[PDB]
């Protein structure tokens, strides 16, 4: 509930970041 | 219209996980080794460019507020599917549909947050439904949708 929407936010931000 | 202490805290765990050194900025070094031990390959220049489109003061690097803005555009304007499904495939690191124990452990890892082996346990049974120690894709979909 702040360990898994944590994870996934820097995993999806850095998905999103490399274009 | 607010903010909590919870969700500054997030932030700056967040910030604190590209931040490796402590400094309060998070150089291209930086950047790049986050997303290097998540499974991809930006050159210095793309690590650059992502610094640029937030630096609001120009120094290069990128500082807590401007982490925030980077999160306000990047972490939330693209992301439905087909790419919620490649950041299922960072966890299940093998590719079997499961999320183990050990996998998640991995991540969490390559990430900079090297918690203890009991609290990876509690964040399985936090999602696991449907009883197998273990997240398949919709678990952690439902995981993503809650509080
Ligand atoms: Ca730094
Ligand atoms: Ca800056
Ligand atoms: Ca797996
Ligand atoms: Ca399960």
């Amino acid at each position: 509930r702040r360990r898994w929407k944590l994870s996934f936010s820097i995993v999806s931000l850095c998905n999103h970041l490399t274009r | 219209d607010q903010l909590t202490e919870e969700q500054i805290a997030e932030f700056k765990e967040a910030f604190s996980l590209f931040d490796k050194d402590g400094d309060g900025t998070i150089t291209t070094k930086e950047l790049g080794t986050v997303m290097r031990s998540l499974g991809q390959n930006p050159t210095e220049a793309e690590l650059q460019d992502m610094i640029n489109e937030v630096d609001a003061d120009g120094n290069g690097t990128i500082d807590f507020p401007e982490f925030l803005t980077m999160m306000a555009r990047k972490m939330k304007d693209t992301d439905s599917e087909e790419e919620i499904r490649e950041a299922f495939r960072v966890f299940d690191k093998d590719g079997n549909g499961y999320i183990s124990a050990a996998e998640l452990r991995h991540v969490m890892t390559n990430l900079g947050e090297k918690l203890t082996d009991e609290e990876v346990d509690e964040m399985i049974r936090e999602a696991d439904i449907d009883g197998d120690g273990q997240v398949n894709y919709e678990e952690f979909v439902q995981m993503m949708t809650a509080k």
